[PDB]
């Protein structure tokens, strides 16, 4: 679609290979045939289906939309910058000292067992 | 459930209260609707409305083929051939029993309210038939006998002067706890030779027996 | 009113029957975590 | 006159109180002009005590502390504990979490046309380098960056019997050893069966001022 | 013509987006939070949702002191 | 069973602790005979038993000694003489401000009861003394005593409107046809776990909604049949003679 | 057992029909060297049968789709619908 | 390119929508979509407050002592037991107040809640177990992060994976 090369000039990245344009318009499409899957379900779920009770009739406001999409993002999608959990976290690690040793001008390797000593694997 | 609560005495064991045969009439229930719409779905993606059989034997696909052939053609083993040599026994009709659980399922006749208890609006432009009520007997019993096997699997796993009121006849087996164990178990995910995408993130997928 | 632990030890002695005793303060406090996380985001 | 010090934070800050006097009388923990008393309950002061033994400010006082103190309040802080058995002070500094929490607060209000990421962004940028004009920025040679005197080392050898023998450090944890830690009155119990076990003075002492 | 590259502005948005914070941490600070705010001075310092029109992304504050 | 259905003459509960007052060596856990006395019956079957506990020998714990002394004094309060409530108390109390205030309230003078009531808190509230679990439910709850026998009825207004709860629909209430939907659904949330007191709440505004026509009659003599079944219940449940 | 199928994949007899040299790649690829040559072939007989339970899947799916009493083609259907069975995902392509 | 891009676009007759699309959208009162006050709105306690033009129905007050409560109950990985009932509701009341519901949870909810979670780590330990042994043996931390290394579709990702990575002490400390 020419309308995605045109989308492609917004980042200054003219240097396309054309299967990127067929993969993420059919990225999208998978995507969003799921997310107005489970809205179309969610909006069941408010027409109180079992095995017949009543029948199925079909509106899908942005409400149920907007839930379909947050169960999606809630395992996906790199949110926000999640910066205080990490730092709170870096000064628990940030917290017990360093060895201050001197391994006298070398390398000092961990423990063989911790090494690994790549030799030929064999049984 | 009564039917299953004679089919779980035929498994094995016996005593369920009210709480366990409800909780199972609803796990048989939910296995067969989603059977059923599976089916529905792949046939009119063939492109027809009638429910038939060749669909739902290779709906099921796996060893469970050769046991519901000989159910449909009359209309390890060592193991289940050791344990019934232990049953070998009689009097107060002991083999009288074991016949009645074979002959009462819900093919035998009942085969009308068995299909209006479960679900039924699905296909109302069609009506499936007889044939698939039979094979469905099959199918339900068969789970019936495999979650009974797991919940004592489980069960096991676990490990003066009477005053004579205790009647020494009355034991209490089997729960709600012990079925919901099983029926994790059963649900083994996939072989997991289906879910060897290891490495990922995201997941969803249904799944029977 | 009515007359007033053995749950994770329970979720546990039930698994295996060769030990495979979990130690606490590296692993079972992961557990105890993960189910925290897990009643939060679905009751949410 | 650089002043971005730890110890001389205390010795020359002081004799001034913009602090948060606690108090400490073995049973009870307080600070402040507190109505209540915080007994030990180490769901709360024990996370507190835990950076108060090092000199780091929690990262939740400052919200609290911004709205109750105008000025003369901040910057820092230094607690004043006193036991029952003397008077001591410690002080405690900023973490970059306590900084951030700074960005925080001041989000409560023109969340809209503020272009946070820009302008709280490069607020740090000034601020941190405000805070900080003592860094200690001085090289010093090694043996690497000139030549004549790079030296000899003797650990990646080759024994001629043996191929080769590298530094490898020394713990004392040996195989199949024991792994880590442990796992972790009746009739009073019984003859308490049933038994279930200054906000009124509040409302009261406005109404007798009025 | 450059009236279109000019109108290219678009500048879309999501629906909704997720937030990584534990259970944990939030209640550690809570907690520490409102015992220094009745200990110092609800009252501290809290959001304000009505039961209708939700689902919005950000939300007014009380601010009481 | 159930509420062990009995309710009726010398029953089993009734029989059953009075058999055990009669042999020593056995101590019953006292809540749950001051439970037990007070809703089947026997109330005298209960104080043998939560004063043969306090007086006589010591229990040797503190934490039984101090529980039956509570269970005790929801007794004598229950059966309304005040003279063994207020002399149990001060037995026990130890400020010296509720030492003068208890009994600057069983004369009856309300004036400096209340005054040795607030004296008595702000001696606690930073106060070094440790004054009990117990002595602050009294502190707390017979200043909203006295200040409802001295008629204040328009400071513990604003007191119950922070709570909330019965004390805002007695003294509200009393001291009905422009806010009666206010009171009444407030009523409600209440009328649920019945006494013979909300019903005379229940009542009065379906009386005063026939004063405006809004309630009609027959309603009134239904709400005043099924409250008087209510208000036999309590007097059933007290002893035989009338004090 | 174990230990015959050991014994057997270092003679010709038994020689995956992926070849040593690609899976020779794909070990180096991801990370592995070893100067045996039974572990090789062992991953490749692993992946071989993975294939062929995949290719059973679609040739029976295949089989369901009509006349169950211009040649055979494995289309998107067919696979979607096997793929699926797996955990492997959605194949919702379009046009447009 | 980008000029016969932009005549090419105009051959469509979509040229007038890519005109109209010049303003900025979302035309509400805001859809902030910076980073900090996402964190803050998304970190203090909500209060579900009412209005009440004509009638609000309900018949019960919403309050925001709940949310505090919630906030202050000792949760699992303190304690080291999965919680029973009662500490699970009076977290829950919490957290439906401070969404923007109303009405309490009504006691079924808490079992079925139970129910899935001891599902849930019943299938993470098993898979730990199937890592350690093939077929006296004693579990470790290691063997975890290796299970959630190979199966990351169990656990959500977020709070505790990156706590995970910084808990791997090593052996002298």
């Amino acid at each position: 679609v020419r309308l995605l090369h045109l989308i492609f000039a917004t980042q200054n990245i003219y240097s396309y290979q054309d299967h990127v344009p067929l993969q993420l318009m059919d990225f999208a499409y998978r995507y969003t045939t799921g997310t107005l899957q489970d809205a179309t379900i969610y909006s069941d779920h408010a027409h109180a289906s079992n095995a017949g009770n009543a029948g199925t009739n079909a509106q899908l406001t942005t409400e149920d939309i907007r839930l379909a999409i947050a169960a999606r993002t809630n395992y996906q999608f790199k949110p926000v910058p999640p910066k205080e959990l990490l730092l709170e976290l870096a000064a628990e690690r940030n917290k017990k000292p360093l060895p201050a040793v001197i391994p006298t001008w070398g390398i000092r390797l961990p423990p063989e067992k911790y090494c690994l000593t790549g030799k030929d694997w064999v049984l | 459930m009564e039917i299953q609560q004679m089919m779980f005495v035929s498994g094995e064991t016996n005593d369920p209260p009210v709480e366990t045969t409800s909780l199972i009439e609803d796990i048989v229930r939910s296995q067969v609707v989603e059977i059923v719409l599976h089916s529905s779905q792949t046939a009119l993606s063939r492109g027809t409305k009638s429910i038939v059989p060749e669909d739902v034997i290779f709906l099921i696909r796996h060893d469970k083929a050769k046991v519901n052939r000989l159910r449909t053609y009359l209309s390890s083993l060592k193991r289940l051939k050791t344990n019934d040599e232990r049953t070998k026994n009689m009097t107060k009709e002991e083999y009288v029993h074991w016949s009645e659980c074979r002959q009462a399922s819900f093919t035998f006749r009942k085969a009308k309210r068995f299909r209006e208890w479960c679900g039924l609006s699905h296909l109302a432009e069609s009506r499936p038939s007889d044939d698939v009520i039979d094979i469905l007997g099959f199918l339900t019993f068969e789970m019936v006998c495999s979650i009974t096997e797991e919940a004592l699997i489980v069960k096991m796993l676990e490990e003066r002067k009477h005053l004579f009121d205790g009647p020494d006849k009355d034991v209490r087996p089997i729960t709600s706890g012990h079925v919901l164990e099983a029926w994790r178990r059963l649900q083994k995910r996939n072989v997991e030779k289906k879910a060897i995408r290891n490495f990922q993130g995201g997941k969803l997928r249904s799944r029977v027996q | 009113s009515q007359p007033s632990l053995k749950e994770l030890l329970r979720n546990v002695g039930a698994d295996e029957g060769d030990g495979e005793t979990v130690i606490d303060g590296d692993v079972e406090e992961l557990l105890l975590d993960l189910a925290d996380e897990f009643v939060t985001s679905v009751t949410s | 006159k650089f002043a971005e010090t730890s110890e001389e934070i205390l010795h020359k800050y002081e004799k001034f109180p913009p602090s948060l006097t606690f108090h400490i009388h073995e049973n009870h923990y307080r600070f402040g002009d507190q109505d209540g008393v915080i007994p030990k309950n180490s769901s709360v002061i024990k996370a507190f005590l835990e950076y108060v033994a090092r000199e780091e400010i929690p990262p939740a006082l400052i919200e609290v502390t911004k709205d109750a103190g105008v000025q003369l309040y901040e910057g820092c802080i230094i607690l004043r504990i006193y036991d029952h058995r003397k008077t001591y002070t410690t002080i405690l500094r900023p973490t970059q979490l306590s900084l951030y929490a700074d960005l925080l607060y001041q989000t409560d209000y023109l969340q809209v046309r503020f272009t946070d990421s820009l302008s709280l962004n490069i607020e740090t940028e000034i601020l941190t380098a405000s805070k900080r004009n003592l860094d200690l920025s001085v090289p010093l040679n090694p043996h690497r960056a000139t030549a004549n005197l790079k030296p000899e080392v003797k650990y990646p050898y080759y024994d001629p019997e043996t191929d080769t023998v590298v530094h490898e450090h020394r713990p004392d944890a040996r195989g199949n050893m024991v792994n880590a830690d442990t796992v972790d009155s009746d009739y009073e119990r019984l003859m308490l069966l049933l038994s279930d076990r200054f906000m009124r003075l509040r409302f009261v002492e406005a109404w007798r001022k009025k | 013509h450059q009236v279109l590259d000019g109108v290219a502005k678009s500048y879309p948005l999501p629906l909704e987006r997720k937030v990584i914070m534990p259970a944990r941490s939030r209640s550690s600070f809570l907690r520490m939070r409102e015992m220094f705010a009745g200990a110092i001075l609800l009252y501290s310092r809290t959001a304000v949702i009505d039961v209708d029109r939700a689902g919005d992304y950000y939300f007014s504050v009380r601010a009481s002191p | 069973y159930h509420i062990r259905q009995q309710d009726a003459r010398p029953n089993v509960i009734k029989s059953l602790l009075d058999g055990v007052g009669k042999c020593p060596g056995l101590h019953l856990p006292p809540h749950l005979v001051k439970y037990l006395g007070s809703n089947y019956n026997a109330w005298y079957g209960a104080i043998k038993l939560l004063e043969e506990l306090s007086e006589g020998q010591g229990i040797d714990n503190q934490k039984i000694s101090d529980a039956n002394q509570d269970a005790l004094l929801e007794v004598y309060m229950s059966l309304q003489e005040d003279d063994m409530f207020y002399g149990t108390w001060r037995r026990r109390a130890k400020y010296f401000e509720t030492n003068a205030a208890l009994s600057y309230e069983q004369i009856g003078i309300w004036d400096k009861a209340l005054q040795l009531y607030e004296a008595a808190q702000i001696k606690a509230r930073s106060g070094v003394f440790p004054f009990g679990e117990s002595e602050y439910s009294l502190w707390e709850d017979h200043w909203i005593y006295c200040a409802e026998k001295l008629q204040h009825w328009e400071i513990l207004t604003e007191l119950a409107k922070h709570e909330g709860f019965t004390d805002l629909l007695l003294e509200c209430g009393w001291r009905w046809i422009a806010d009666r939907e206010p009171l009444e659904q407030s009523v409600k949330t209440v009328m649920d776990i019945p006494t013979p007191r909300r019903q005379i709440f229940q009542t009065f505004l379906a009386l005063q909604g026939f004063s405006q026509q809004k309630d009609t009659l027959q309603d009134v003599s239904r709400l005043c049949d099924e409250g008087i079944q209510l208000t036999l219940r309590k007097w059933n449940a007290l002893p035989q003679r009338v004090t | 057992t174990l230990e015959e199928i050991l014994e057997m994949m270092e003679d010709e007899e038994f020689t995956p029909i992926i070849p040593d040299a690609v899976t020779d790649y794909y070990l180096a690829k991801n990370g592995f060297e070893t100067s045996d040559i039974k572990i090789k072939r062992i991953l490749a007989l692993a992946t071989q049968k993975f294939i062929s339970d995949i290719a059973q899947d679609a040739y029976e799916y295949s089989r369901i789709r009509s006349s169950s009493s211009n040649k055979v083609v494995l289309t998107m259907d067919d696979l979607r619908s096997a793929l699926g069975e797996y955990g492997i995902n959605v194949k919702r392509p379009n046009f447009y | 390119y980008e000029r016969l891009k932009r005549d090419i676009l105009a051959l469509p007759v979509r040229e007038r929508r890519r005109i109209k699309a010049i303003t900025r959208e979302s035309g509400k009162k805001g859809m902030v979509n910076s980073v900090i006050t996402q964190t803050r709105q998304a970190l203090i306690p909500k209060v579900p407050v009412v209005t009440r033009p004509t009638n609000v129905p309900g018949n019960s007050v919403q309050w925001a002592q709940d949310v505090i409560h919630g906030f202050q109950a000792l949760l699992a990985s303190e304690i080291y037991e999965l919680p029973e009932m009662d500490n699970l509701r009076t977290r829950m009341t919490g957290i439906s107040r401070e969404h923007g519901l109303i009405g309490p949870v009504d006691d079924s909810v808490i079992e079925i809640m139970l129910i899935g979670l001891e599902q849930h780590l019943k299938g993470i330990v098993e898979a730990a177990i199937d890592i350690v042994k093939y077929r006296r043996h004693t579990l470790t931390i290691e063997d975890m992060y290796d299970t959630l290394e190979q199966y990351p579709y169990l656990v959500e990702p977020g709070g505790t994976l990156l706590r995970l990575q910084s808990v791997m002490l090593h052996d002298e400390d």
